[PDB]
């Protein structure tokens, strides 16, 4: 045979003879030097990233989690970064979420740059800031049907510095929790054992976290108190895995430790001299109060305040001592409330219905000032959807109206 | 290292993969060579009418009756080469072994011309009872082959079968239609003055006619194809004195 | 001096007789609030409440600073609001004669007035509502300055009021008015008026050129795009002869001039001439005893461009001069597509009516065919003087986009500069609202 | 079980969700049995292409990664034409260039990058089976059309007796031409997409 | 019928925007004025099939056969029964009814399988059932053979209206002329049926090549007719004598039907000037260069203007105006690029004897990017600031 | 010399690839987004068969032809291999060596080549090359008209469905099937030249 070996020393020979122009031209022409980017003009630190390397893969390998869900594909969008400096090669990518509102100073997406060159960051304070505090559990009482009011101190009694409607992120280490052990008191025991909620059961097996805005305003120091509501699985399919977080909150107990990170917020208040109207429904409260207060409290303004709470029946309504105290001691705060569907044990003698009924029959339909007042909403989708048509309807622009869906 | 580790294992895939697909190619040769054999064969002894089925009666009915020769075309005698493996093709395709046509003279518009031609003779015992003659010509579309069965007389056509051609079906890729094929044989191929005169004629041609033959349905242009094709290959530049010498006698 | 070639002069009967008259009593004025595009308004009066002229009726939300003052003293009667309670019309009710006066001037130094001064005053009086700019026809906040202001003193629009009869009897304001704005200017002023001669302003500044041709020679989207050509980056401001006249006045006396010329023609006006109003007229009181009988349709503004002003929108617009009025039509007549009418008007030279030259039509408000895909048969190829592609331009306006249209040309246009493309179109579009939702949506997005 | 097997059939087929690798089946379809034969040569390569690309993910000269598959590949690749050569001379005449562009179809490229680079040798060679599966569905019932009204036959075997051999069907000459192969494809991702809602395209 | 009245009535609708005022004008009145402008061509068509016809059937059989074939046919019986003559004297009444007989089963045909497709999509799809279709079925019904079996003609216009017209989204949407690409799937579904010798004198038994394909045999000297043996001069082809497809076969009444449209505005005058120069352009070119072999190189513009389908398709059918270029330059290089691709293909390729419909069909395509170049030099002039 | 420019005019219109052979149609259809876009990956492809074409020709006769660098072994079962390796890496140096030396040059065709650094229309090409035996000159001319030929059917798919903004596809056919129909017409328009015997 002669053939054979000819052949294949003629393969070897040749595909050697390739490799080597490709391995000559990838190292005799490109820098293959370091590149080093800086993240702020101001602080002397610099990141150091490859020429080849993506920018979202470098600054994760530094310890920049900067925001991301995804990695990459334009799923989430999260990974807008301010530059100064950069290449004028904006992929389409990049610019199906940028805009011509961003493509002036011209940021581009994390995920979609490759660091060519000596560029410069802009990145704000806070993708790279962030806090913690390990929060002892005072009471997890029940204060409505599905609601549960966790009470929180961060240790040494330093109080988080955060803005009225923040929101802290909760980690929930893996573990399986019975429905068994939640204690719910004998006026809510009538819905549970109707449904009987008491035979599901969680299950997580990684750490997850999400969000939950403060119900405390700020002058209250050293205690972080929410209302997480359950995320129980819909009276339409059962077999569906139940909320995992939800569970573990109701979970948690009395003396118990827990840990959150940071203050967040963008669900803010506007400095004007405008009305300012609250509506709220489910466990919307927790932000609502904390503005409430805040304005009430700390800031001591003297404009026009009204809020407006919806709710199944006399069971779901709760703070009020607060809110008839707060009507009381100042003139500027006027609440009311009104329930979807009262029961006879109640003796209900007010606004009955859905919110936005009542709002639009009693106030707007005679107001004077239309549009002329924000607004503040926080609760259910269907709530929501329907207070933004009627307020679109009576004729109000979107800068008016700030509301906050707890994640659709 | 990174590196001699890199071409340590890049020289190592290239040197296994090189074994198997040579090993692959070399093994298969043979078989390749006998299917286009085969393929030749069949087309052949289809074109002469004997009877075959499956490779090894087609091996062996090739071998017991044809038996290819090679004509040189300028003096219309045979010569000594390898007829078994000639390529007529590649031997018009080279530059040497092939002349170059004039616009005058190349009718079938082939516009070059191997040096060295082929035939098969079909032989039942010492004698010969019929030759085969390749032939070729343009058509429309693209290349048109067939081989044409003299009789031993050098005028009179036994068959004729177009085994390569690109027309378009049903109209003008009509030449492989068997009532077509078989209205070729007992015409002749020279008249009285030795001449060439097979002619397609157009609308039809009267039945039991001496040179005539129907032409395809709406495609004049394959007609006139086939047309240029036998008027050319039959000419004194083609076949023509190898004919005359088989009229003379010899074969 | 620039001669338009393609484009489309409109025959319709009853041609306004030039010659001023005074008009019929007016005791309802108002303001709409609709063309004032980009304006959302911040009430400043309720119902009962008693104005002076020129006081302050709303402010701007997107525009601050800018006022829109009252036409006439008296007591707000009707404050009229549509779905999702916009404005539609602020309704004033004439009563008594007391207004609001503001500094004096002499002729010699309105041109050296300070800026600063200017707008103040032209504020204040509300007259700087008048200036619209290009692109998006927005009034200018009160802050920014252009570098040409195109005053319009030609009219070619179908029974257009004549503008030399008009301005030849107030050539002083006219005078004062140029200087004013050659001194507010910052730049050039450009004049554009027809052949004939009118009264002239000293100043460097101001520069007169000369249009001749038919309709789309007299609009300030023209003149723009033939002597100042208007981008993102190059804004200038529109501005119409009569409101030169009334600032003119305006600096002289110390008090807003709130008169108006309308031209009253139409095919079915007894007597189409000149009458003398105020801005925001309405045209119920103003049309009575000058119409046929017989179902008609108010218009303030030309025929190619107006609003049809039955109820809340029955007032005289701010930035319109001239009142057609012309029979309604409601009658489905067989064969009537197909029918070779004499009297069927076409730009297109398919009917018989194109063959007697110089005829003049009885039109009516019917739209021949219906509504089908546009097929550009060459049609809007023929009144279009500017150098832009109409053809694609249409399609890229039907089509929602938006950069396109941008890169392509659309930022020059305005509302009514397409009114004779929608007039023209065989498919029967309507493109004026197509252009203002692009340029809502590309002034919005950035 | 072998869910994965039937996964891609239909969701996600790389000539109605995906486009990539259609120059073959816009022009070997013009017969039946060539358009299967090219179909179990897909199967075949890309399974093996991924089982030795999985195999060999471990050491890689990410480099050269490129290189180094398309190496493996044109080793199946030039086996597959020399077994097609020597036992299947008739179909392999027919093939000709397009069963030597196996080596740059992108369907198998994209199979041996994307998945085979990062997964076990057991699924790599599952979802090979499995894509080349859902490409030789519309391999076959493209050919099926295209044969059937362009001669009346399926593999050779006559079915609409031709005019010219004494029948009643007249062979429509424009299904031996592209462009019928095209409007085939193009009806046929619309009975998909239509009978299969979710993955309709938005309009931008 | 209740949707009779859409048709015989107009809407009878207001201004209810801004512009109160409209032109006359609609789609209606476009699409059957330009119906109404073949006219002058069919009726001559049909006339010249049936003298075609005639003259055909006189020259091949005589006596008893003339019977024996007329009564198995079924054309020849139903004019002998309608009252018309089959022998060598026949009235223009009576070529008028034969050529009637042929045409008016094509057209049927192509108007309900067509508006069958119409009706159902449009009905599908909720859109109003629009014009247009008019327009279309009598093209197509024009621009066949008179043989052409229907079925062929129904699947023609299957093709060309649900593929080409109905798939994109209606008429004002599509890119493709749909009665060139029904026209385009019979040409090149089968063959045998639109061209040779066979198809185009509607007789039986008469084969004879017609005027296109004998120049590119035998010169000048060729154009002879084998009916009666009369060399065809200028004067017969422009007229209309010669034997060709049903449409096409009168330039003169052609032109007069295209006059009215041209000069009503419906048609753009630039697409036809571009045709004609590019036309006259090429034809000189090739005339100069000449050629020994091919004898088609030698026949003059006026010579090509008449001959084939050069007339039908310049004047009524490149003059699409929902297919071709938008801007006035783009419209006069797509008539230069059309004329341009009719006279290559007529002179320099022996398969097609005639190239008309190709080259529309190819030009179409290149037509948008004739209208992009412009746009483009027009957006940099006005980048510049100076327009 | 009329053999260069006969051939030239055969590569680009009798024999273009994308809509007389139909090769590279994934990238084809999906690149034609843009007018622009369509346009300079079209460049990319004519310059990338400038030269894959000529070494190809280069490598067959001086290497792989049967006996031709030693009499009596054939070599023709390597072809495959090396013709993708080798247009691959000619065309990854050439896009490295623009990069480096003329980035101006290179902004205009890199962004499409280390996508199309192997594709089925240069395998193509290539393959019918060493099919029909052309020379060094030859070979060139077939390369630069084979890739305008290409370049021009993607510009003017891309025009036609830049034009198509105005259509009202329906919801079934939107994007995917529009794009293989009015491929089929592009075709069916692009068939008028197959008789020419140029
Ligand atoms: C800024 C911010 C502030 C917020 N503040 C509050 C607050 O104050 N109070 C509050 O209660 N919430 C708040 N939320 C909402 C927050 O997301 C809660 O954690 C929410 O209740 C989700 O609960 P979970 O994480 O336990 O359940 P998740 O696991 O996130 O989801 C559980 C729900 O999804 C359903 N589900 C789970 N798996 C499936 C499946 N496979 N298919 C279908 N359905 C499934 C379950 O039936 C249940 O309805 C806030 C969110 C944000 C962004
Ligand atoms: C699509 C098509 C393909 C054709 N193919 C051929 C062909 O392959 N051979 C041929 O002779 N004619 C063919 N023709 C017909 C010729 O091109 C030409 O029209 C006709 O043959 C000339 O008339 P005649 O042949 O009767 O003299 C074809 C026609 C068409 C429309
Ligand atoms: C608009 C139009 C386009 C045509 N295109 C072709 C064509 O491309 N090929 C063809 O063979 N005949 C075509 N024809 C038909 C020819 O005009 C004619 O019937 C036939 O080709 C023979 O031509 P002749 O009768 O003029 O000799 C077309 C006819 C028309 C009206
Ligand atoms: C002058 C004119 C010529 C037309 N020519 C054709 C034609 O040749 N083929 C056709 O199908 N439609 C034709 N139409 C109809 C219509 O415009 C065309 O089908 C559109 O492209 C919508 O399909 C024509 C219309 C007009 C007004
Ligand atoms: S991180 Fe989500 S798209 Fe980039
Ligand atoms: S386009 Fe043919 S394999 Fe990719
Ligand atoms: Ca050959």
């Amino acid at each position: 045979m002669s053939t054979i070996i000819f052949g294949v020393v003629m393969f070897t020979l040749i595909i050697l003879a390739l490799v080597l122009v490709i391995l000559f031209a990838k190292s005799k022409l490109v820098p293959t030097g370091d590149i080093t980017i800086s993240i702020n003009g101001d602080p002397e630190k610099a990141i150091v990233t490859q020429p080849g390397g993506k920018l979202l893969t470098a600054l994760a390998g530094a310890g920049v989690f900067v925001s991301s869900a995804c990695g990459g594909g334009g799923s989430c969008g999260q990974c807008r970064v301010k530059i100064k400096s950069g290449g004028g090669d904006i992929l389409p990518t990049e610019l199906d979420h940028i805009s011509k509102g961003e493509a002036r100073e011209g940021e581009r997406l994390a995920c979609q740059v490759a660091v060519k060159a000596d560029m410069d960051l802009e990145l704000p304070e806070e993708i790279f800031g962030v806090k913690k505090w390990e929060c002892t559990v005072i009471s997890n009482d029940n204060k409505a049907t599905f609601i549960k009011e966790l009470k929180l101190a961060i240790p040494d009694g330093e109080s988080v510095p955060f803005r009225a409607g923040g929101y802290i992120q909760i980690e929930a280490p893996a573990h399986h929790v019975k429905y068994a052990d939640f204690d719910v008191p004998e006026k809510y025991r009538g819905d549970w054992d109707k449904f009987n909620l008491f035979r599901y059961e969680s299950k997580v097996d990684e750490p997850i976290i999400r969000a939950y805005s403060m119900a405390n305003y700020p002058e209250e120091f050293g205690i972080i108190m929410l209302n997480v509501r359950i995320a129980t699985p819909p009276p339409n399919n059962p077999n569906v895995p139940p909320g995992q977080m939800s569970s573990y909150i109701w979970s948690l107990k009395a003396g118990d430790k827990c840990t959150i990170s940071g203050p967040f917020g963008e669900f803010f208040a506007k400095d004007t001299d405008a009305e300012m109207v609250f509506i709220g429904g489910g466990a919307g409260m927790a932000p609502m109060r904390s503005h409430i207060f805040d304005q009430l409290k700390r800031l001591k303004s003297k404009r026009k305040m009204s809020y407006w709470y919806g709710a199944r029946s006399k069971r779901e309504m709760f703070y009020v001592e607060d809110f008839d105290g707060l009507a009381a001691e100042n003139d500027n705060f006027v609440w009311h409330c009104a329930l979807s569907d009262p029961q006879p044990e109640d003796n209900w003698t007010g606004y009955t219905g859905f919110i936005h009924n009542v709002l639009y029959e009693n106030y707007l339909k005679d107001h004077e000032a239309p549009e002329d007042c924000e607004y503040y909403m926080c609760g259910p989708p269907m709530m929501n959807a329907a207070v933004i048509n009627m307020l679109k309807n009576l004729g109000v622009e979107e800068e008016n109206i700030l509301l906050d869906d707890f994640g659709g | 290292d990174s590196i001699k580790k890199t071409l340590f294992v890049v020289i190592a895939l290239s040197l296994v993969c090189s074994i198997i697909v040579s090993a692959a190619a070399v093994g298969l040769r043979d078989k390749q060579k006998e299917n286009a054999a085969l393929d030749k064969q069949s087309k052949i002894l289809q074109v002469a009418g004997i009877e075959a089925k499956g490779s090894k009666q087609i091996v062996e009915l090739f071998n017991k009756s044809i038996e290819p020769r090679l004509v040189d075309f300028n003096t219309g005698d045979f010569v000594e080469g390898d007829a078994a493996n000639y390529d007529q093709r590649k031997a018009a395709k080279e530059a040497s072994e092939s002349i170059k046509l004039t616009a005058e003279q190349d009718k079938a518009k082939i516009q070059r011309r191997a040096n060295v031609g082929v035939v098969y003779l079909v032989k039942d015992g010492d004698k010969t009872s019929k030759v085969i003659l390749p032939v070729h010509g343009n058509g429309l579309w693209s290349m048109m082959y067939a081989f044409v069965a003299v009789e031993t007389d050098g005028n009179t056509v036994s068959g004729l079968t177009y085994y390569e051609q690109g027309e378009t079906p049903g109209l003008g890729g009509e030449v492989e239609n068997p009532a077509w094929r078989a209205q070729w044989v007992g015409k002749k191929l020279f008249d009285e003055n030795h001449k060439p005169a097979i002619k397609i004629v157009k609308g039809g041609a009267p039945q039991g006619s001496e040179h005539g033959v129907d032409g395809l349905s709406g495609a004049t242009l394959t007609s006139n194809g086939v047309q240029n094709t036998f008027d050319f290959w039959l000419g004194d530049m083609g076949f023509g004195p190898f004919l005359t010498k088989v009229r003379d006698g010899g074969l | 001096m620039i001669t338009i070639k393609k484009g489309l002069d409109l025959p319709i009967a009853g041609t306004p007789s030039q010659v001023i008259s005074d008009g019929k009593a007016i005791k309802k004025v108002a303001l709409l609030g609709e063309e004032y595009v980009g304006m959302r308004p911040t009430m400043h009066v309720r119902v009962g409440d008693e104005v002076k002229k020129a006081q302050i009726l709303f402010e701007d939300k997107k525009n601050p600073g800018v006022k829109f003052t009252s036409p006439v003293s008296g007591k707000v009667v009707e404050i009229n609001r549509g779905a999702k309670r916009v404005l539609q019309s602020v309704v004033i009710e004439v009563a008594g004669d007391d207004q609001v006066t503001f500094d004096k001037f002499e002729a010699n130094q309105l041109a050296s007035l300070n800026r600063d001064a200017i707008k103040t005053q032209l504020v204040e009086s509300g007259l700087w509502t008048a200036f619209r700019t290009r692109p998006f026809s927005k009034v200018p906040a009160i802050d920014s300055t252009s570098e040409a202001i195109f005053v319009t003193a030609m009219d070619t629009n179908p029974l257009a009021a004549e503008p030399t009869v008009v301005i030849n009897e107030q050539s002083e304001a006219f005078v004062a008015g140029l200087d004013v704005l050659s001194a507010l200017t910052t730049g050039k002023v450009y004049v554009c008026k027809k052949g004939t001669s009118l009264p002239r302003s000293q100043q460097p500044n101001v520069e007169e050129h000369v249009f001749d041709g038919p309709h789309p020679a007299g609009l300030a989207g023209t003149h723009m795009h033939f002597l100042y050509p208007v981008s993102a980056d190059h804004v200038a401001w529109s501005i119409n002869y009569q409101d030169v006249i009334a600032v003119g006045q305006l600096f002289l006396t110390g008090e807003l001039y709130t008169q108006r010329v309308v031209s009253l023609a139409g095919p079915v006006v007894n007597k189409p001439r000149l009458v003398r109003t105020v801005m925001g007229a309405s045209l119920e009181q103003l049309v009575d005893s000058e119409i046929m009988p017989g179902e008609v349709r108010i218009i303030s503004g030309s025929v190619l461009s107006g609003t049809k002003a039955t109820g809340p929108h029955a007032y005289l617009g701010r930035y319109h001069l001239q009142v057609s009025v012309l029979r309604e039509g409601r009658d489905k007549e067989l064969f009537g597509w197909a029918m070779p009418g004499k009297n069927k008007f076409s730009v297109t030279r398919s009917f018989l009516g194109h063959l007697f030259k110089g005829q003049v039509y009885n039109m009516t408000t019917t739209t021949n065919g219906s509504d089908r895909s546009m097929v550009p048969i060459g049609n809007y190829e023929k009144v279009m003087p500017l150098d832009m592609e109409p053809t694609l331009l249409l399609r890229d306006l039907c089509a929602g986009d938006s950069d396109s249209a941008v890169r392509l040309g659309a930022l020059e246009l305005d509302e009514e500069d397409l009114a004779l493309c929608t007039f023209v179109c065989p498919g029967k579009y309507e493109y004026g609202q197509l252009l203002r939702e692009c340029l809502d949506k590309i002034e919005k997005e950035g | 079980l072998k869910k994965s097997v039937l996964a891609p059939v239909l969701d996600n087929n790389p000539i109605a969700l995906q486009v990539l690798g259609v120059c073959s089946a816009l022009a070997v379809t013009t017969k039946l049995e060539t358009a299967f034969v090219m179909t179990l040569a897909v199967m075949f390569v890309t399974a093996l292409s991924n089982f030795f690309v999985s195999l060999i993910r471990n050491h890689i000269p990410n480099s050269v990664r490129i290189i180094v598959q398309m190496a493996i590949i044109a080793s199946l690749v030039i086996v597959v034409d020399q077994i097609l050569k020597a036992y299947l001379y008739d179909i392999s005449k027919q093939l000709s260039v397009f069963v030597g562009l196996i080596i740059t179809n992108c369907i198998v490229m994209g199979r041996a990058e994307a998945f085979a680079m990062k997964s076990e040798p057991i699924p790599s060679f599952i979802d090979g089976i499995g894509n080349g599966l859902g490409y030789g569905f519309v391999l076959m019932t493209v050919g099926f059309f295209r044969e059937l009204l362009g001669s009346g036959k399926l593999f050779g075997l006559e079915v609409l007796p031709l005019i010219s051999n004494g029948g009643w069907y007249q062979p429509n000459g424009l299904m031996l031409l592209a462009p019928s192969a095209f409007f085939l494809i193009g009806f046929m991702i619309w009975a998909i997409r239509t009978f299969k809602p979710e993955q309709v395209e938005a309009k931008e | 019928y209740e949707a009779a009245a859409t048709l015989f009535y107009t809407p009878g609708l207001v201004t209810k925007r801004s512009s109160h005022v409209r032109d006359s004008v609609d789609l209606k009145r476009i699409m059957i004025m330009v119906w109404l402008a073949v006219f002058p061509a069919m009726f001559w068509g049909m006339y010249n099939a049936g003298g075609q016809a005639i003259a055909a059937l006189n020259h091949l059989y005589s006596g008893d056969q003339l019977a024996a074939i007329v009564a198995g046919n079924w054309h020849y019986w139903l004019t002998e029964m309608l009252g018309g003559t089959m022998s060598s004297d026949a009235g223009w009444g009576s070529k008028m009814l034969l050529g009637a007989t042929y045409f008016l089963p094509i057209y049927a045909t192509v108007f309900i399988v067509g508006g069958f497709w119409e009706v159902l999509f449009c009905m599908v799809r909720k859109h109003e059932v629009n014009e247009g279709f008019f327009v279309t079925s009598i093209l197509f019904a024009l621009i066949v053979p008179p043989t052409l079996p229907l079925w062929q003609a129904a699947l023609g216009i299957t093709f060309g209206v649900v593929v080409a017209k109905e798939v994109f989204g209606g008429t004002g949407r599509n890119f493709l002329n749909p009665a060139l690409a029904g026209r385009a799937f019979l040409f090149f579904a089968y063959p045998a049926q639109i061209s040779g010798d066979l198809v185009w004198t509607a007789a039986d038994g008469y084969s004879g090549a017609t005027a296109l394909s004998q120049w590119a045999q035998g010169g000048a000297g060729a154009l002879i007719n084998n009916a009666t043996g009369q060399t065809i001069t200028w004067m017969d082809a422009f007229i209309g004598n010669i034997p060709g497809s049903i449409g096409e076969v009168s330039t003169l009444a052609l032109m007069i039907g295209a006059a009215f449209i041209v000069y009503m505005g419906i048609a753009s005058w630039r697409i036809i000037g571009g045709v004609m120069i590019g036309m006259i352009l090429l034809s000189t070119l090739f005339n100069v260069i000449g050629s020994d072999t091919n004898a088609m190189f030698n026949m003059p513009w006026h010579w090509h203007l008449v001959l084939g389908g050069f007339a039908f398709g310049m004047f009524f059918m490149a003059t699409d105006p929902v297919s071709a270029s938008f801007t006035n330059s783009g419209k006069w290089a797509y008539g230069i690029l059309i004329g341009v691709m009719c006279v290559l293909i007529r002179v320099v390729n022996p398969a097609y004897p005639e190239g008309m419909m190709l080259a529309i069909l190819f030009a179409n395509l290149f037509a948008p990017l004739f209208d992009h170049v412009v746009v483009e030099r027009n957006i940099k002039r006005r980048l510049a600031r100076y327009g | 010399m009329e053999h260069y420019i006969s051939l030239l005019v055969k590569s680009i219109f009798i024999e273009n690839m994308a809509l007389s052979f139909f090769l590279g149609m994934c990238t084809f259809l999906a690149v034609s987004k843009k007018v622009k876009t369509s346009f300079g990956l079209g460049i990319a492809v004519i310059v990338v068969l400038t030269i894959s074409v000529p070494v190809n020709n280069l490598v067959y006769n001086l290497v792989l032809k049967p006996d031709a660098l030693v009499e009596g072994v054939d070599l023709s079962f390597l072809n495959f291999i090396t013709f993708i390796g080798v247009i691959a890496a000619l065309v990854q140096i050439l896009e490295m060596i623009l990069d480096r030396f003329f980035p101006p040059l290179y902004n205009a065709l890199g962004i499409f080549l280390p996508l199309i650094t192997v594709n089925c229309a240069i395998f193509g090409g290539v393959s019918f090359m060493v099919q029909r035996d052309y020379s060094f000159a030859e070979s060139v001319v077939y390369g630069f008209g084979s890739g305008v030929g290409w370049m021009l059917a993607i510009v003017a798919l891309a025009g036609i469905r830049e034009k198509m903004k105005y259509s009202d596809v329906p919801p079934g056919l939107r994007g995917l099937g529009i794009t293989f129909i009015t491929a089929g017409l592009m075709a069916l328009g692009f068939m008028s030249f197959s008789g020419v015997q140029l």
